[PDB]
């Protein structure tokens, strides 16, 4: 009896891309370049693409670079709530205790939805 | 000597088969055996494995193989076709396949059973259907009418 | 010699085709866009970023746009005219500085930007690559034979989501007056990818060991 | 006891067992035979006849959560969620290898009970995550948490 | 309160607030379980010993049976079609002087609720389920039971929808005796084939028993 | 997507599973008595045909009942229905070391109709 | 039968696969050793009986040439003097450590210790008996052949 | 190509011999000794012992001294005049009886009674065997096809020390009559260890899998 | 540096144990005994296997003289203890034997130094 | 922090998961031991340089006062001519075995050397060490203390 | 009291029962090594760096030079031969703006106790064994090292009777500086060479303390 | 039952030194500082301190450091054969394959006896 809709994506991505065929459907976000957040560690059973490394650590907030749904909620085939995804960096330090002082530089930059974020 | 290298080479891999360690085999234990760290540790997402600690390896390039261009092509026709999005794959083909498949068997070979699995999964085909065209293909290669690109028919 | 995936590979397609899911068509036409997919564009663009500040700003700020001055339209060039379902749509590209360094990796899988780089390498997938380089880096950049100065930022970009991105290389000294043709001749894939720096002379990959496949391409 | 210290030890030993033990990081098609194919391939709940050691059988107190899961599962097909066949390949089967047999018995039940909500699109992932949460904030909060621990 | 006890709730309440099942679903069925146990299957047993008409019907057809000791596979469970997991298929399988049955389900712990009850912590253990099939004489011997070699041990595996209890054979020493009488040596383990029935003993062999973290 | 949560209830109820398919297999190929080798179809993803019973040759003792194959039915496909048989296999034919000791023993065990060919 | 054949190779296969938490040793320190382990790491190899183990088809093996020699030659030596059978037992079944009692094979062991009695005793140097093998392979590669093994 | 056992073999066998820890003369006269070994010689002494009640009561009580009415002196018979130095001078003999079967097993190595019943099996040396049969007799001799009345006692004779043990099993039914030789020509070796019982017409151990050797005697 | 031919002067025409009778004296045990065998150290080497520990069992036979092979094994021959066969119930060994099989026993044999009066 | 604490706990973790393909080996036959497996099972145990590892946060451990005293009577023992040092190398870190070379604790391995060599060497016999490890138990168990580990 | 505790005793007790060595001895060990620390090693260091001609000393004899600082390889031991373990043969390694040694005993860990004190816990891991001699690059770089491309990284792997420390190149900033302020820069690290010296850092780099049960 | 001499090594070290009191044991060196030389893979039964990495190996003698029995009779008790150990060095991509070309200088040194070396 399941129908599957197998058409859906490409009306509505044909000639404009993903994640672009999202942009605006998230409204204001809730934070900006130059923020502070922290990694709220929310439940990951299942399925996440917010790396366990990441749980609980402070970087910065460097670009605002899309709209999307959340994968947690694509690969499982529910695309109505979209949200902002943010590029943020992170001190080597602050994820690996061994790191050394000597690469107090070191950085990591990757991507991760509004909802795992909250103002450090 | 080359030879005298290769063997010493060869030596310092399989050692590490003999690596002593407390092997603790599990086999349904009751739930008072599971601690929270393990209860995370067994519900885990596979496919997290950044900051894991590993050895050095001396990285390797791997020629394409033909079935695993044709699995690609296949996986990412699917997700043009609207049989799933590329995140329902990533879900399913480095999640749900487990600890086990997933560091266990190849890179496309998970892609390729991911594949026939989203077929059944979503009803496109049965379990009947896919098994049953397993053993006529089986049967197509062992009388030696050939398979495809694989394998030409067998001539005089 | 017909493995067990082979024979899937098969049972899988002919039943994709017979129950109209993809055509036959869909099939060949994917297979022939990837096949021309190769590390050219994005090496050219790197190339053009050097001999035009103006271009290199462009690529640091938004790479889609960019992407199309080397005949990669993230959106229109694959088969599907709204990006590859894998890739999609949101090329950034992240310039090296003298205190800036570059390395990527996909800890969650191996997300690679194809339509513009190509595919990704056999060891890019490992998950020794994955578990390693983003706690690592300098001592697998080493391993690589790339080391940079203690004081300069090492950068570790994990494309975890529906980013992709490529590494534009400092311009490496000795090509003053230099084409572009000649400046993209140096800039590999291993470049694009970060485990490696443009040098004079240097034109392909270092070499590595190369496994062989049962039945290749 | 002396004696307790000699089943202790006999069981101990166990741990030493020694093996050839060769990790597995993703091998390359070329290292996979149709033995291990099959081997990888099986559905993970068909185990009889696979060689096993004697045991000394127990019985186990049923655990609060256990029943309920159990009520759950029977209640979810009850009112046509899925049927007993669909529980069982995704329970005993899809769990994989080494949730199967790491994990406790009733453990299975209550992952899959979950999974079916959301690979059936009752509930989403989100709604799961959420709903974990606000459990566990209800116990840090000291508000309970229905019979297994009272305000 | 554990992980599984907060997975547990969180299920419960999503499964309710969607609508899926109700609270009071839930409790019938948690009440429907209470009231299982191996009584009715015992006293199928003790009757069989005592009507040979009905030992028949018990070996021919078992769900029709397990009326006549107010089991119904069908309307007893709250569904009204059987309960989803132990269908309605249940047989009764008949040791006799030259045949002993024993009964497991390798690829779960498939077993015969409605009339026995829940399985036992070991019934659905991988080394049970491993072991039974393939060294039976062995196993049953760790388990204190042994026939002669001649008499054919024939293992059940539940695998489908078929459910079994075993009717062994009236043990020596029990002549003259109720229904009821013979009913109360017809263990849990008797019906499971790990035990024969035998005068003066009313309980399953004792076992360690492994306590839960919160029972009752 | 929309999931028919009544389907099972409203075709069971008052019947009970599988009585509720009674008749919807057709004639069987088989019957009691025949002796039925065990095809070694492919179990990916799914199957209830142990992998021990592949390509042993047992006795068909009895037609217990009609049903959607477990393979169909684990998966939401109920369309087809086909016939169950109990089968009864000789210890030693399936266990190599199986001692001559008790050449009686036996393993009975339910197998769909698609997994069985003449012996 | 050869699916019979693929189906016993199969249930020997799987036993490869079963999970189980296993953690690596590297000389760990004192305070992550418990009594239970120090009674099992310091156990004497031999000490078996009552562990647990699986049912196997015992098999019989044909005898090596070189086991019948290597058990000739371990009783000659007690015959003569260097050493009773219970120094045998205790430096192969017990001194040879846990890893190779189990690893390697049966006679494998009787032959690892007698050459060990000669060294440890002193009869011969760890030297002649390095250079003994070399000028065994030696022989064996130059095509004069092995005793019984390889004819020249 | 020899493996590395032979190269060794050769290596310790030639060393020992030059530095004259025994003599080439003293290999060959072991192997030969070895070569006259078998269960002939036991399967005798308990078909005698089942013709003489008094003899039997010999075999319980001294089984050193009533092993010399089948020609095998513990302390003469070996090449040593002081017994072989493995098998040490203290057999003994284990009576079953219609309420008492023993079965032997060395848990620590494979101790034997060599001088009499020959080369022990392959499976006896076995960690498996050495670690099963002492604790799942029932289960084991159930395996081997041997299962005894509950009330019967199994008893299982571990030979830890200097004893080595033979086993006299009960004479089968249907032997009414029959000569010394028809009666020892049933007590194969398995009888003598006992995993197996004499019977009518038996006359080789059970048939089970054989591994071949890379180069058998 | 070391005798060679001790063993073989002491044994020839004689055997082993043979060769040690009358060397352990008097028997601190006999014939009927209940045992119970001490759990001392195992360190390095000992034919007292672990599963025996602890248990309590019969002394049905005083089997010969001979040193213990704690000290033969590593050529310490210069003291000789009584050795004795004993029997034990299968069910003191281990916890999990059937009572249906109550008459089941091991033999084995242990040198005097780890029984004491049971 | 505490988040933190359990992202690495659990990153250390899943470590005890790594599927592997473990075939336990149960004394197999010779025809079963290839040359590389040989020289695998009969090589010098101490002998790791080369091998592959991973990177661990390097630490510094507190000396335990048995491990000082340990280390006192192995120097002892070569200074009064027990034994030289490549002696008790080759027995402490070699004949120990695979096993306990990497499951044991390195001065664990000296001591258990150290009560090697007086044996090996019949200083003492086997029975005087049993017998001295259950005066020293029975000196602590009868609360007479034990040298400076534990006052009466 | 652990199974380590209750041997050593056992071990100690016998040996001076047997003569093999005296209480005295025993206790004449003990304070030797208490009297050994990484300051003499770093004393030769900074006098090699204020004196060339000592510095071709050190290079081309490390025992002669051991002498220096009194540390005499062959008397200052109780022996009067060297410690047993570490024998006679010193040899200093001399870093230059081409070459940097690093050293490690891949077969155990040797180390030079005479003139530099015990050794650290992690230089007897089979870690840092398995690796520093494959990859020295790495390993450095996570103690916080690392060194031109272009320069000679020597792994010293002292496998037999020689002991090593390494004498790094003096840092810059040091102009003046007394004998006593350079010695106190040169670290029991930099002996090894996991680290350099740097002016203000007088000790090794802090990295997690593993506590013993009882410690000394 | 055997004597050991525990007064053997005193009376030879005392006041001289191990390795010195082996010096002009070993007699001539049959190499040179200078000379290039292999490693030969000689059995490793039982005892080596020639590492495995080693084995086949080509480097070059860069000091005669001492005289000494060989670790392989020393650790047995056998002390009546001396000869002349070798510090070999070695260049690193001639042990490992996988060494980096951007680091071709980095050497590793090491002590050999003399009967595992040959004129390379
Ligand atoms: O790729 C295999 C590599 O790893 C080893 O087996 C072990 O460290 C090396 O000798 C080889 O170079
Ligand atoms: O898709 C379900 C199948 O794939 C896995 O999850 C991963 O290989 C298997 O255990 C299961 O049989
Ligand atoms: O004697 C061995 C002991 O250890 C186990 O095998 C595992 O815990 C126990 O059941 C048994 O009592
Ligand atoms: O190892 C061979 C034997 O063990 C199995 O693979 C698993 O129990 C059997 O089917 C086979 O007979
Ligand atoms: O073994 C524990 C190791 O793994 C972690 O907990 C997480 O990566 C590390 O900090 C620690 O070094
Ligand atoms: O099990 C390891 C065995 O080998 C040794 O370490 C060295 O011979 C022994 O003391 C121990 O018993
Ligand atoms: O005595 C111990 C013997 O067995 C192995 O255990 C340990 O390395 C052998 O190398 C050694 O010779």
């Amino acid at each position: 009896k399941p129908v599957w809709d197998r058409t859906h994506h490409a009306k509505m991505a044909t000639g404009i891309g993903d994640p672009q065929c999202f942009k605006g459907m998230a409204g204001k976000s809730k934070f900006n370049v130059g923020d502070r957040v922290r990694i709220k560690d929310l439940p990951d059973l299942f399925y996440t693409r917010t790396m366990t490394y990441t749980r609980g650590a402070t970087g910065t907030i460097v670009r605002l670079v899309y709209e999307s749904p959340a994968a947690e909620d694509e690969a499982f085939g529910n695309e109505e709530n979209v949200e902002w995804f943010y590029s943020i960096v992170f001190a080597q330090k602050d994820l690996w205790p061994e790191y050394s002082d000597t690469f107090a530089n070191d950085t990591l930059e990757t991507e991760i939805p509004e909802r795992y974020l909250e103002k450090a | 000597s080359s030879s005298i290298r290769e063997e010493v080479h060869r030596h310092l891999g399989t050692v590490a088969l003999m690596q002593p360690a407390l092997h603790q085999q599990t086999h349904a234990p009751a739930p008072t055996e599971i601690t929270h760290t393990l209860f995370r540790a067994y519900t885990r997402v596979p496919h997290d494995v950044g900051g894991e600690a590993d050895v050095p390896i001396e990285y390797h390039e791997k020629e394409e193989e033909i079935w695993e261009l044709n699995t690609f092509a296949t996986c990412e026709c699917l997700a043009w076709r609207g049989v799933w999005t590329a995140e329902e794959r990533r879900r399913k083909q480095n999640c749900d396949v487990g600890q086990t498949v997933y560091l266990g068997m190849p890179y496309y070979g998970r892609w390729l059973l991911t594949a026939a699995r989203i077929l059944v999964d979503k009803q496109f085909v049965t379990l009947t259907e896919l098994h049953n065209k397993i053993v006529e293909m089986r049967e197509r290669v062992a009388s030696g009418q050939g398979l495809g690109e694989y394998l030409p028919p067998k001539a005089k | 010699e017909v493995s067990d995936f082979e024979i899937l590979e098969m049972a899988v397609r002919e039943l994709a085709i017979e129950k109209g899911l993809f055509s036959a068509e869909d099939h060949r036409v994917w297979k022939d866009y990837v096949h021309t997919l190769g590390p050219l564009p994005a090496a050219r663009l790197v190339a053009k970023a050097w001999l035009d500040p103006e271009y290199k700003k462009l690529c640091i700020e938004d790479g889609v746009e960019a992407s199309k001055a080397v005949g990669v339209n993230w959106v229109t060039s694959p088969p599907t005219q709204f990006g590859t379902p894998s890739d999609y749509c949101n090329l950034r590209v992240l310039a090296d500085s003298p205190t800036l360094k570059h390395v990527v990796v996909c800890t969650l899988c191996s997300c690679y930007p194809r339509p513009i780089l190509g595919q990704s390498p056999e060891w890019y997938r490992s998950p020794n690559y994955r578990r390693r380089l983003v706690r690592w880096p300098r001592q697998v950049l080493a391993e690589f034979g790339l080391q940079l100065p203690s004081e300069v930022q090492i950068r570790v970009a994990d494309s975890n989501q529906k980013t992709r991105y490529i590494v534009m290389p400092v311009r490496p000294e000795g090509t003053d007056g230099w084409t572009e043709d000649q400046l993209a001749e140096i800039v590999t894939r291993d470049c694009l990818i970060g485990v490696a720096v443009p040098k004079p002379g240097i034109t392909v990959n270092a070499k590595r060991p190369v496994l062989k496949a049962n039945r290749p391409v």
